[PDB]
RNA sequence: CCCCACUAUGCUUAGCCCUAAACCUCAACAGUUAAAUCAACAAAACUGCUCGCCAGAACACUACGAGCCACAGCUUAAAACUCAAA
């Protein structure tokens, strides 16, 4: 018929789906060091996913993880090991002054 | 009191453009400010109330 | 009771700043969830009473973080008028 | 041998751009309103840019510009609409003058 | 350096000092602030009591105590017995969250305590025993 | 007398109507010309109505083949530091020149695409193009 | 209603009891988005198919009968008199 009439096909311009900074990775209950990156440090509370920017699947992990590490003896409950409060600051919260 | 004249003729056809404005006067008035505001670009108290 | 002490919700002074540090915390414990989790405990919510609170509460935020972004989009225009005059 | 639709649209710059989203386009100032800079870069839309604060005198009707471009129409749907609300303009940043 | 606002952890090698004690041997001052009282004590880091105050022992008595004004009062009477002791710097630890939660720190400075750090240790119940019924008023 | 029901028909079909039934004594001037040219469609009322379940607008995305060779070159070599000047209808842009050699170069026999890339951007460096890789 | 104290009770075990505004107040399954979009409101409007159910209000989550570990219980569930509304 017509050479120039658009043709069928999928976007080829389409960009690839976002992905959590944690999206590929296995979290293990004895990474404490990823774990504490996810609770608060004076409080020891598990942030949201709305502060950790993580997604549903890995929210879950890391949530689960954190529960489990708490109660077998490689997490504490209340804060923050402060061991870990140098570590890569990836939650969109401000805390201090 | 002054009377505004008839707004057409025998024939019905308007005189003015902005008839069916219901506001030619007040309108054509605005309308010859603004072009004027657009020539300038172009080309670009006391005693008085 | 068994973890360490001075470490959770603790707050340093700054050269005798008391005022501004009580505030850092009160802000802390606020941000966390604690001032507001503490009252919410004085009497006890009942189950169809908390659900309730939490669905009005989630809710809530949603229309207001829609309505926020429905001005914020259409605040652009609140420039000056191009076409005074038309 | 008239030219179709279809192939005007081929070979159209516009078609030929692909995504709008961070193309560097030439625009044109048409209307100022203050420090507020009307540009049209061949689009639908024009875009809005304030005048920027070095060389601020040198924007002037007519004067050619370097832009980025981030949406060609911005448009959303809020919650409880059946349509899309547009505000009939594009998003483009403002870079600078283009000069020869 | 720069100011921070996280206590100095035990066992770790810190450049901070007050009168030559370590964090971790300054006195405690431990305020509890009750909706209708205020308590205060000020123990060592060996946990010896050195000075104790309330809004009760004070003289104030029924709703009075539950006022800001009264938990001062019993702080300055607690910073008072506790100078005496050799007390200058104190660290925090307020529990609860009554109207002498802030005052009550306020008089430990009027009476010349140091504030060198604010910890906050109410009880929150992780799930715990159910509170008394909401109240019809 | 007349018909304000603008929801019942058309203007043409409720004024034909009534000068059947000689409720309207003349015809109106535009009458006639509707008659002789009438439009592709009757203008008649109709609600917009919204789909749901499987019902899906006809409206096809307009793609071509060179738009898979469009994508690559933005991701491979980015977008280019030169304008696109959308004024100049006849307006050519790096990846169109890009473009251009890739398909004559495949006109010449050549059928794999990792190797059909490859080869296009050398001819442009011979011809004096700036290819600045992105990463 | 407010304050304090305390018990049955909330818990565990083994048996019962079988009721909820047991409510998305939307029966299950399949299909449609074109027709008229549609009393109103809720939760856009409908088709096919099947089971359950309903036929003015009140009497009545009642009486009697029957069944049930239930015995001040539950399920099923009328009538007479009365009204022109509900
Ligand atoms: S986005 Fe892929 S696991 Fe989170
Ligand atoms: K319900
Ligand atoms: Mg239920
Ligand atoms: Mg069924
Ligand atoms: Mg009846
Ligand atoms: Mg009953
Ligand atoms: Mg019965
Ligand atoms: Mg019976």
């Amino acid at each position: 018929s017509n050479e120039d009439l658009p043709i069928s096909m999928e976007n080829p311009y389409k960009e690839p789906l976002k992905k959590c900074i944690l999206c590929g990775k296995h979290v293990d209950y004895k990474n404490v060091q990823l774990l504490s990156q996810f609770v608060s440090p004076f409080t020891g509370c598990i942030y949201g996913r709305h502060i950790t920017g993580l997604c549903g699947k890995k929210q879950k992990e890391i949530t689960k993880a954190i529960k489990r590490a708490q109660i077998m003896g490689f997490m504490p409950v209340t804060y923050k090991d402060p061991a870990y409060l140098k570590d890569p600051k990836v939650c969109n919260i401000r805390y201090r002054e | 009191p002054r009377q505004r004249a008839i707004q057409w003729g025998e024939d019905g056809r308007p005189f003015h453009y902005l008839f069916y404005t219901g506001k030619q006067s007040y309108y054509s008035l605005m309308h010859d400010v603004y072009g004027m505001l657009l020539n300038l670009e172009k080309h670009q108290v006391i005693g008085s109330r | 009771a068994k973890h360490l002490k001075f470490i959770a919700r603790t707050v340093m002074v700054q050269e005798g700043n008391v005022e501004s540090a009580y505030r850092t915390l009160n802000r802390i414990l606020t941000m966390d969830g604690l001032i507001e989790d503490i009252k919410h405990r004085r009497y006890y919510e009942k189950p169809c009473r908390r659900r309730q609170r939490e669905s009005y509460e989630r809710c809530r935020r949603i229309y207001n973080m829609e309505m926020a972004r429905k001005i914020n989009f259409l605040m652009r225009k609140n420039r000056a008028d191009p076409w005074q005059g038309c | 041998n008239v030219e179709s639709f279809a192939s005007m649209l081929r070979h159209s710059p516009l078609t030929q751009m692909g995504p709008a989203k961070d193309k560097l386009v030439i625009g044109r100032i048409f209307h100022i309103v203050e420090n507020d800079l009307y540009i049209d870069f061949g689009g639908k839309f024009h875009c809005v840019c304030r005048r920027p604060e070095v060389d601020g005198e040198k924007y002037q009707k007519g004067t050619r510009v370097r832009l980025r471009l981030l949406d060609l129409e911005l448009t959303s749907r809020f919650l409880g609409a059946t349509t899309d609300t547009t505000v009939l303009e594009a998003n483009a940043v403002l870079l600078g003058i283009q000069e020869s | 350096t720069k100011f921070s606002i996280y206590p100095p952890i035990p066992g770790e090698e810190s450049s901070l000092r007050w009168a030559g004690k370590k964090f971790e041997e300054i006195p405690i001052a431990h305020i509890k602030a009750s909706h209708n009282n205020t308590q205060i004590q000020v123990v060592s880091a060996s946990n010896e009591p050195l000075a104790f105050a309330s809004c009760g022992t004070e003289g104030f008595r029924n709703a009075k105590k539950g006022t800001g004004i009264a938990a001062q009062t019993a702080g300055i009477a607690a910073a008072a017995r506790a100078k005496q002791k050799g007390v200058i710097h104190i660290r925090v630890v307020v529990k609860g969250l009554g109207p002498g939660r802030l005052s009550a720190m306020h008089g430990l400075i009027m009476g010349g305590l140091e504030v060198i750090s604010i910890t906050d240790n109410t009880p929150i119940p992780h799930x715990g025993c159910r509170p008394r019924k909401a109240r019809k008023l | 007398a007349g018909s304000r029901l603008e929801t019942v028909g058309s203007i043409f079909s409720r004024t034909r109507d009534l000068v059947r039934a000689g409720v309207l004594k003349e015809k109106p001037l535009w009458f006639d010309v509707y008659d002789a040219f009438p439009p592709l469609r009757e203008p008649v009322f109709q609600r917009p109505r919204v789909r749901y379940g499987k019902a899906k607008a006809p409206i096809q995305d307009i793609w071509y083949h060179e738009d898979r060779i469009r994508a690559k070159f933005y991701s491979v070599y980015g977008s280019g530091q030169r304008a696109f000047d959308l004024f100049n209808p006849n307006f050519k842009s790096t990846c169109q020149r890009f473009v251009e050699k890739y398909t004559e170069l495949q006109k010449l026999g050549e059928t794999d695409e990792e190797k059909l890339f490859v080869e296009t951007g050398k001819a442009l460096l011979a011809e004096g193009v700036i290819l600045r890789r992105v990463g």
